[PDB]
RNA sequence: GAGGGAACCCACU
């Protein structure tokens, strides 16, 4: 029932990484094991690579409807 | 006539006597459209087909078609014309000694080179522009070479050891004017040394460097947050508030002169000249006399610069790629002629239309002095001592230090003053202002798709409001 | 304090609110003394 | 007038909404550096 | 304004190590010697002296940025030899070279001055 | 496909703009899998036929199974599928490219990944991209007018062009001799 | 131990320059010796200027810069003089600096040439070089103009400032006949021969030597006057050896630390 | 006070901008989206913005006094947007012309043309010094292309080490002959002018602007398409560092000796100029004696102008062809032209042989006086010297009439730039 | 409604700038004009007006 | 007597020097 | 304005040579012979004296404020 | 400063190389830039384009 | 186009307005694309 | 620990 692309767009990747980095900087629980690094961007990218970011992208269609895609449901091709 | 004019101050023969003799005459543009001009007297003394047998006038010298700024260009007929235009623009921005009585004058902006040199390669028209007496520039050993990649895209490498010896060192003079003014009976601005418990709204600065007349003394080091004129205005316990004159920010220097006088309407009027020494820096603009502008990209010491077998290092290294699309061949000929001039002990002649000066003649003259005839030399790498495989064109070329230093242009803002009306950051580095994130930048960030950066720039780095 | 007259090279004591005029030659342009504070220049 | 306040490239909309002065911005002369990578800019210590 | 002090090209500040050795993990028996507050002088002589040692498989130096004052010397040796040992022996050979050159220059100056 | 191409390109200009560089990836497969072009290959031609069929099935620009979606998907990938069947012909793959079976499978996977990397991302501000892409070369720009004045006469729909003109083409023998022209 | 065994042949020794030839060493050793000539030979030069009065037409930083560029005799005294960064004094002392004073007032109708002869040192071993040629012109004064200043000269080398560079011109050469083809002439007949060339007039360039390396190096070290040129070369060899010894000490400490 | 120096979790510290910080870097005019790119901050001890040289092409920047702007993103969302969207390696290839915007520029370009020639041989110390500046090097010194009599590596070996991954690319050098591909030496190039890179190894060919520049199908383009943005960023940096350090050994200059031609070449140029001026005089005599036949679609004066301009363009082309044919392989104008770094064959022609015809508004120099270009000519003089043909070179120097006509020609270009900027900017604004 | 820039502050950065500013001519045609003819270097400027010295940009 | 071409450059710069000795450069103002 | 103490390129002392050079030029030497008599062999040192403009003499024609 | 020798100008703290040609207004040096205009009293005939006039004479 | 022995297929104008009024909106779309391509690619410049 | 605007001119890329 979902017609949008199964790939995570570059804008979706940028905003999910920024939002997850801000959440980690506001002391959200880290979803992966971190090997002693501090930067929230690096933790956000290794969470995205592990596909464990707890964020749902709501993609709006021009007709007004929307599709909810998990970050773990999309293909991180870039 | 020539013999009479050789003793102008003996015979009292002058130019006006030459006009009265019927020898020269003034022709305007409407009359010039009916005259028949010989370019040179060689057009007169011509054989059976002279192309014209009815010449009415002769040019005194064709190089007199140039103006003041185009007459300092050496070999202007060997350059592309837009480069001559660019040099005519930049010769007005070149720092030398602008006037002899600069110590008397307090100009708002003043620029004095330490060691201005007359060019080794001059034009004869420069004898009447007084460029021999007030020159703007230094003859520099310029090697046109690609060295470490730091001279690319109109950049120069300078010799740091040369710069330490005063090469292109200059002085910036800035004058600050202030006056007491009686803007009403109760209002009375006055030059006083202010006191913290008495003056309203100080700028949290030091006031100890002021003398008790409210004026700083000559010879005192000053910085960007320093008071140089202490003026208080009476408020109609804080009977007076602070309206002191402050030094412009990040313009460190030394008070050179303080002058006190009366203005037209009889109030006390102070002018303070502050002196700052500008050592050549990375990012300072330098130009030859051929449109070859460029900022200093790096400065190497004498042991790092490439050297000839005599131990000569270039003062300036310029990129070869500055030459081909520009076709500033007069730069190369000036460099060659300057090598010949410095070896011979003479001032080379670079009047534009001169058949006595030729590239072959300059080449033979250079080969007569033990150098390669085309100005190339075998240079050795400064870092390793190995010979550079190519042979480098190197010799004296007249360079100019332009007014555009990087320290008069570097500007950053984190947060600070904002405008009253729109509550956005101010204008310019002089007011600690912000940079304009204009419409084209907005379009570029739309095309990037960075909407949160667009919101940061256009909403919460400029003027948040609720 | 002590101001040098611009024309006549002489030093003159001037108090505050006193009009700036040389008592010798009546010249209105006067210059401050070089300071007595101790300023160090690197010889570079 | 108010119309002159709103109109033009120096007006309210084009000069204060489509584009505007920003904080956290710096401007200075650029010089070459072959030793920096392409994604890297050398910054003076005063600006930083 | 942003001009560094001229002594910073050759003076170590507090806590700045002169030479630091890092094992180069790409190939066996390779080390990177980061020498602080030096330039092409010592880097060039040490690299060329290491190039004379037949047990040295690689010897090079670089200034990573000319506005910084730092030398990186990469030395790779044979497995029966050490890059630290090669670097030490290169410095020892250069010191003996300069001692011999110093005494022979003194002898030649004395001979030239006596006639 | 050849007839469709000659309808689309009547001037015979074979230079097109397409997402996946098929010749370079065939060369990449040859270099990766150590293809000996002088030895017989283990790639069946029917493997080429069926692999190109499934690959063209899984290169989707327009989603959907309705006939409108299928027609739009066939139209959107028509040039690329023509070039794919032309390049990954079984005859060319056997005697010209000489690829092996694993090289061909890697080729299909690489073509699919490179095509899916080429699809326009939703959120692309392509109008601003187009306006900057037609204005940036404008900075670097019969008496027919060209350059910036002609660009102005185009984007401003001018009822009075500077040099209005026709290009009249002639039919039959009228086009072949100068006297009836 | 793969050290070279270099040999020295002095060909000229004046009070201004030394011309010499180093054989059987490497090009990097020769170039580093040249670089220490220019950059890392310490001399004594004025580095601290306090101007008490300056009525001259030249401003105070100008006078200070000219005073810094004046060479001072440093033979046998720069070896025993301490760097101010390494000295136990607070600001200045005779163990790390030399005091100079200048007190010149022009009271005559003739222009007074304030030269380096007017620099009066508190140490007789450190004087201006022209005060042992004319004297280096510091400034020119007219009647009523004055210059009083106090300076301090300290140890330093040319890597810091070019006023501490002891050499005027270090001419350096190797392979004068271009046998190694380290430079490639498009037209070898257009090029003048070196001073050290060993070719006949019909020949323009030596035959190529594929087994050759840079092995013979020619120097003309010209002194600015602060040290004797042979003292410059000896101090350069000593300074390079001391740099290598300090680096070896730090390297041994780093090896033992790991 | 220290009581105000306490940090709690959830506090913000407005710390100074440091190494590795992400910024947006910008040059006005911001024409396309690659005039604002994300850069990583490196602090360097002077007062300028240091910039990489390959990056100067998307900014349309040089260092003749350009000032550029730097915006610091203030949040983690904007920082990640710039990091994942607007960085320089992601902006290597543009969607405008499906080709790279940044390539190898001017000294890296001139010396990679000089470095990948067949007769470039590097000794062991030179190779080790060059490999010090290869950041992607794996630590293994390659076997030299020549082992005996002496171990020598070629420049193609070192650039093969520079070329990343297993790039396969075929290009041609700018001096590639047209009939070489049909000859017997197609796959063994006699002039080394067919560039073949196979498995990331530069097998053959001299690299230039056609291989390392901003063209479609170039080596950096293939590197971006096959290896992504980070490996291509390392590729750009490695090319620049290794080539710029080999150029210390090799060196590149321009001199007055590169502007000289042979005496035989000067004689040929003077003969061509004399013959063309004679042809112009003959066409003038044909037009004056009413023997000039108008061409279809044009009047007699415009056919005369077309004939004269054809003769003078043939003169300029033939003198320029002789000028390039005189040039040796050591000529540095030729080096910078065949590298594609700077200049053209027209520039070499104007420097060495003939500047050419000066044009104002597409015609020859107008009769600004009564039927005279200058008062030094006779009336109705339609010859080459009168109407703005400069028969001298920049080396020879211009005659005063030629100098004035050349100034008239260059003023046209200055005017065109100054008055085209505003209309082009208005077109961009309306398009946006 | 009056012409501006007839009187200018005299440039005193160089002696050459002072001389050039003291010998300066001005066409009072608006710099927003995009016609090229007043900006062109006319033939009749020989010996009267310098063919090289003109500003860059709008003027 | 007529000025020979070998003396012409020196003569023309003599008369130019005479012109700038009288008029100067700001004579129009 | 005044003769530099050092040659900019090499650092040879030229500040003690300006008055000697002027005296040699007054003694009917050519400029090249005057430069050769002062030991200025390199053309970098010769441009120091050849191209020097001694503006300090004309600055000394103004009455001093101090 | 009219008729003064260079020594008299130096005694007045004026530069003898200074050309003059400018004014001092409120202490600021002001130069009058020369202004081009069409010549007076001369008949000039032009052809106005895209107008009701084929030719026009102007004085 | 109506004239005899004139190709009624390939004959075209460079006038956008008359192409719109004679042949329609898709034809003037194609004509606009062709004329913009001509302006762009006169210099040899390529835009996607 | 920060109190004018406007106009004009010059200049920079
Ligand atoms: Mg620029
Ligand atoms: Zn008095
Ligand atoms: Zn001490
Ligand atoms: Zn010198």
């Amino acid at each position: 029932k979902r017609i949008t692309t199964p790939y995570m767009t570059k804008y979706e990747r940028a905003r999910v990484l920024g939002t997850r980095a801000l959440q980690i900087a506001m002391c959200a629980p880290v979803m992966v094991e971190l090997e002693g690094e501090t930067d929230p961007l690096l933790i956000a990218m290794k969470e995205l690579k592990a596909r464990k970011i707890p964020i749902i992208i709501r993609r709006y269609l021009p007709d007004g409807s929307y599709e909810d895609w998990g970050v773990d449901e999309l293909i991180i091709s870039d | 006539h020539i013999d009479q004019l050789k003793e102008r101050e003996y015979n009292n023969y002058s130019w006006q006597d030459l006009v009265a003799s019927g020898v020269v005459e003034y022709i305007d543009t409407l009359e010039e459209e009916t005259v028949m001009l010989a370019m040179t007297p060689d057009d007169l003394q011509e054989k059976e087909v002279a192309y014209c047998s009815t010449y009415t006038h002769c040019e005194i010298h064709p190089s007199m078609i140039l103006g003041v700024c185009a007459s300092i260009i050496p070999f202007p007929d060997h350059n592309q014309s837009p480069r001559n235009t660019y040099q005519s623009a930049m010769g007005k921005q070149a720092m030398g000694v602008y006037i002899t009585n600069f110590h008397v004058r307090m100009d708002t902006l003043a620029h004095v080179l330490y060691y201005p040199q007359k060019p080794l390669v001059t034009t004869r028209s420069m004898e009447y522009l007084r460029f021999r007496e007030l020159p703007a520039g230094i003859n520099s050993i310029v090697a046109i070479a690609s060295y470490t990649g730091y001279n690319q895209e109109d950049s120069v490498i300078m010799n740091r050891s040369a710069v330490d010896r005063g090469f292109f060192r200059s002085v910036f003079y800035r004058s600050y004017k202030e006056q007491e003014s009686k803007k009403g009976f109760d209002q009375e601005e006055v030059f006083e040394k202010p006191t913290r418990e008495t003056c309203q709204g100080m700028r949290h600065a030091i006031y100890d460097k002021l003398d008790d007349d409210g004026l700083i003394a000559p010879g005192v080091r000053v910085s960007g947050d320093d008071v140089i004129i202490g003026k208080t205005v009476t408020l109609p316990r804080y009977t007076k508030r602070d309206c002191s004159t402050f030094l412009r920010t990040s313009e460190t220097g030394i008070v050179d002169q303080v002058m006190v006088t009366l203005n037209q309407e009889g109030y006390k009027f102070c002018k303070i000249r502050v002196r700052s020494v500008r050592i050549p820096q990375i990012g300072d603009k330098f130009a030859s006399r051929h449109g070859q502008k460029g900022t200093c990209g790096i400065q190497y010491r004498q042991e790092d610069m490439p050297f000839t077998c005599e131990g000569i290092t270039p003062d300036i290294i310029i990129n070869p790629h500055a030459i081909p699309s520009r076709m500033t061949i007069g730069h190369l000929i000036e460099c060659l002629q300057g090598k010949v001039s410095a070896n011979k002990g003479e001032i080379g002649d670079a009047t534009p239309f001169n058949d006595a000066v030729n590239v072959q003649k300059i080449s033979n003259l250079l080969s007569d002095y033990g150098y390669h005839l085309r100005g190339n030399e075998v240079l050795y790498n400064g870092f390793t001592g190995r010979k550079i495989t190519s042979q480098i064109f190197i010799g004296p070329t007249y360079y100019q230090r332009l007014k555009h230093m990087v320290d008069d242009k570097i500007h950053s803002r984190a947060r600070g003053p904002i405008q009253i009306l729109n509550r956005q950051p101010m204008e310019g580095r002089s007011r600690d202002g912000g940079l304009r994130f204009g419409e084209m930048e907005r379009d570029c960030q739309i095309a990037h798709g960075a909407a949160q950066f667009l919101r940061e720039r256009l909403f919460e780095a400029s003027d948040p409001y609720q | 304090m002590i101001y040098i007259c611009g024309e006549c090279h002489t030093e003159n004591e001037i108090k505050s609110r006193d009009p700036i005029r040389c008592r010798e030659c009546g010249y209105r342009i006067m210059y401050k003394k070089r300071t007595k504070r101790l300023v160090v220049f690197d010889a570079r | 007038s108010l119309k002159q306040r709103l109109k033009g490239k120096e007006g309210r909309v084009r000069g204060n909404l489509m584009g505007k002065r920003v904080d956290f911005s710096a401007r200075t002369v650029i010089t070459p550096d072959p030793n920096l990578s392409i994604d890297q800019v050398g910054v003076p210590r005063s600006i930083a | 304004m942003n001009a560094p002090p001229a002594f910073e090209s050759f003076l170590l500040f507090e806590g700045e190590k002169k030479i630091t050795i890092n094992k180069d993990t790409k190939v066996p028996n390779a080390c990177l010697f980061t020498i602080n507050k030096e330039d092409h002088t010592l880097g060039n002589i040490i690299k060329s002296q290491l190039l004379k040692d037949p047990q040295v498989l690689f010897a090079g130096y670089k200034v990573p940025h000319p506005l910084e004052h730092k030398i990186i010397i990469r030395v790779q040796t044979t497995p029966d030899y050490s890059p630290q040992e090669a670097f030490t022996n290169a410095i020892t050979d250069l010191i003996s070279e300069l001692s011999l050159l110093e005494e022979r220059f003194r002898v030649a100056i004395k001979d030239k001055q006596e006639g | 496909d050849r007839e469709v191409l000659r309808v689309i390109f009547p001037t015979g200009d074979s230079k097109v703009v397409l997402p996946c560089n098929l010749l370079r990836m065939i060369w990449n497969a040859q270099k990766i899998f150590h293809i000996n072009p002088r030895l017989p290959s283990d790639l069946h031609p029917i493997k080429v036929v069926e692999g190109v069929k499934e690959l063209s099935k899984k290169l989707v620009i327009v989603n959907g199974d309705d006939p409108l979606s299928r027609q739009a998907q066939e139209n959107a990938t028509l040039l690329f599928n023509i070039h794919l069947r032309s390049t990954l012909c079984s005859r060319r793959m056997a005697e010209e490219f000489r690829l092996s079976g694993e090289a061909f499978d890697w080729l299909l996977g690489e073509i699919e990944s490179k095509f899916n990397q080429a699809i326009a991302h939703p959120g692309e501000m392509v109008g601003a991209l187009a306006a900057q892409s037609l204005g940036e070369p404008a900075t670097q720009m019969k008496n027919v007018t060209l350059g910036v004045p002609r660009l102005k006469e185009l984007i401003n729909i001018s009822k009075k062009p500077k040099t209005p003109s026709l290009t009249v083409f002639l039919l039959g023998q009228s086009a072949r001799d100068a006297e009836r022209a | 131990p793969y050290a070279n065994q270099p040999t020295v042949r002095i060909t000229e020794l004046t009070d201004e320059n030394v011309k010499f030839i180093i054989e059987n060493t490497d090009l990097a050793v020769a170039n580093s010796i040249r670089r220490v000539f220019i950059a890392e030979v310490p001399i004594i030069a004025i580095d601290w200027v306090q101007i008490d009065a300056n009525s001259s037409v030249l401003h105070d930083e100008f006078i200070a810069h000219r005073l810094g560029l004046i060479p001072l005799t440093s033979d046998d005294i720069v070896d025993k003089l301490q760097y101010s960064r390494d000295c136990t004094c607070e600001e200045f002392c005779p163990e790390c600096s030399v005091e100079f004073t200048l007190d010149v007032r022009c009271n005559e109708d003739q222009t007074r040439h304030v030269t380096s002869r007017d620099l009066i040192s508190n140490s007789p071993r450190v004087i201006p070089v022209t005060s042992r040629q004319d004297d280096i012109l510091i400034v020119k004064l007219r009647k009523g103009q004055e210059l009083r200043l106090r300076a301090y000269a300290k140890k330093g080398f040319g890597k810091e400032h070019a006023k501490w560079n002891p050499t005027a011109g270090v001419a350096f050469e190797y392979d004068p006949d271009n046998a190694l083809r380290h430079t490639v002439y498009p037209k070898p007949e257009e090029w003048p021969k070196s001073e050290y060339s060993e070719l006949d007039e019909d020949e323009s360039q030596a035959p190529y030597d594929p087994n050759g390396k840079p092995e013979r190096f020619y120097y003309n070290v010209e002194s600015c006057g602060s040290l004797r040129p042979e003292t410059i070369v000896l101090s350069a060899l000593s300074g390079l050896k001391k740099k290598l010894s300090d680096l070896q000490t730090q390297l041994s400490h780093e090896i033992q630390s790991d | 006070k220290p009581s105000d120096l306490h940090l709690q979790t959830g506090y913000k510290v407005e710390r100074h901008m440091c190494d590795g910080d992400i910024v947006i870097f910008n040059r006005q005019p911001t024409l396309h989206k690659m005039s604002m790119m994300g850069h990583r901050v490196r602090i360097l001890p002077w007062s300028t913005f240091r910039l990489n040289l390959s990056v100067t092409t998307p900014y349309n920047a040089d260092f003749d006094g350009d000032e550029m702007n730097l915006h610091l993103p203030q949040s983690l969302e904007t920082r990640a947007e710039i990091q994942e969207l607007a960085m320089v390696p992601r902006m290597i290839v543009t969607p405008q012309s499906n080709r790279p915007v940044m390539g190898i520029v001017q000294d890296t370009l001139t010396a990679v043309r000089k470095f990948t020639k067949r007769d470039v041989f590097l000794e062991r110390g030179e190779v080790m010094n060059l490999l010090m500046f290869l950041s992607t090097w794996d630590g293994k010194v390659p076997q030299p292309a020549i082992l005996k009599p002496r171990p020598l590596w070629t420049g193609k070996q070192i650039f093969s080490l520079i070329i990343p991954g297993h790039i396969n690319c075929i290009r041609t050098h700018s001096t590639h002959p047209d009939d070489e591909d049909s000859g017997p030496y197609k796959h063994i190039s006699p002039g080394d002018t067919k560039v073949v890179v196979e498995n990331g190894e530069l097998i053959m060919g001299i690299l230039c602007k056609k291989s390392l520049g901003t063209s479609a199908g170039s080596l950096v383009h293939i590197s971006y398409l096959e290896m992504g943005h980070d490996i291509t960023r390392l590729f750009y940096s490695n090319i620049q560092t290794v080539i710029n350090n080999w150029l210390l050994i090799e060196g590149h200059t321009i001199g007055i000796g590169d502007s000289i031609a042979d005496s035989k070449t000067y004689q040929d140029i003077q003969n061509t100029i004399k013959k063309a001026k004679q042809d112009v005089i003959e066409v003038i005599e044909k037009a004056h004696n009413n023997e000039l036949e108008p061409t279809p679609g044009n009047t007699l004066r415009q056919t005369f102008e077309n004939q004269v301009n054809r003769i003078l363009n043939d003169a300029r082309d033939k003198t320029g062809s002789s000028a390039q044919k005189s040039l040796s392989e050591y000529n540095n104008f030729k080096s910078m032209v065949v590298s594609g770094a700077k200049g053209s064959k027209i520039n070499i022609s104007q420097v060495i042989a003939v500047v050419g015809q000066q044009n104002v508004e597409g015609k020859r120099i107008p009769f600004g006086f009564k039927h005279r270009t200058l008062p030094h000519f006779i009336k109705d003089d339609y010859g080459p010297e009168s109407r703005g043909f400069v028969e001298n070179s920049y080396l020879a120097g211009l005659t005063p009439t030629e100098f004035f006509f050349h100034a008239m020609g260059g003023r046209e270009g200055l005017i065109d730039t100054a008055v085209k900027t505003a209309e082009t900017g208005y077109i961009q604004r309306r398009l946006i | 409604q009056a012409r501006a820039g007839v009187s200018q502050v005299l440039n005193r950065l160089t002696f050459a700038s002072t001389l050039s500013h003291l010998r300066r001519l001005n066409s009072p045609i608006g710099r927003d004009g995009k016609l090229a003819k007043p900006r062109q270097l006319h033939n009749t400027l020989w010996g009267m007006v310098c063919p090289a010295e003109t500003p860059e940009g709008h003027a | 007597d007529e000025i020979t071409p070998d003396l012409w450059q020196e003569a023309c710069w003599i008369v130019i020097s005479s012109y700038f000795d009288e008029k100067g450069l700001v004579r129009q103002q | 304005m005044i003769i530099p103490v050092r040659c900019f390129t090499c650092g040879k002392i030229v500040g003690n040579k300006w008055e000697a050079y002027l005296g040699l030029l007054q003694a009917e030497y050519t400029e090249g012979d005057a430069l050769d008599a002062l030991g200025l062999k390199r053309y970098c040192c010769r441009r120091m004296l050849l191209a020097h403009v001694d503006l300090i003499e004309k600055l000394l024609n103004y009455a001093p404020l101090e | 400063l009219n008729g003064l020798t260079d020594r008299d100008l130096c005694e007045l703290n004026e530069c003898p190389l200074d050309p003059g040609g400018y004014f001092i207004i409120n202490g600021s040096e002001k130069v009058l830039i020369a202004q081009e205009k069409m010549a007076t009293n001369t008949v000039y005939v032009f052809a106005k384009k895209d107008s009701k006039y084929a030719y026009t004479g102007e004085c | 186009l109506s004239e005899k022995d004139v190709d009624p297929v390939r004959t075209t104008s460079n006038d956008i307005v008359e192409i719109f009024t004679v042949l329609g909106i898709e034809a003037v779309r194609k004509a606009l694309e062709r004329e913009l391509y001509h302006v762009i690619s006169f210099d040899g410049s390529y835009v996607n």
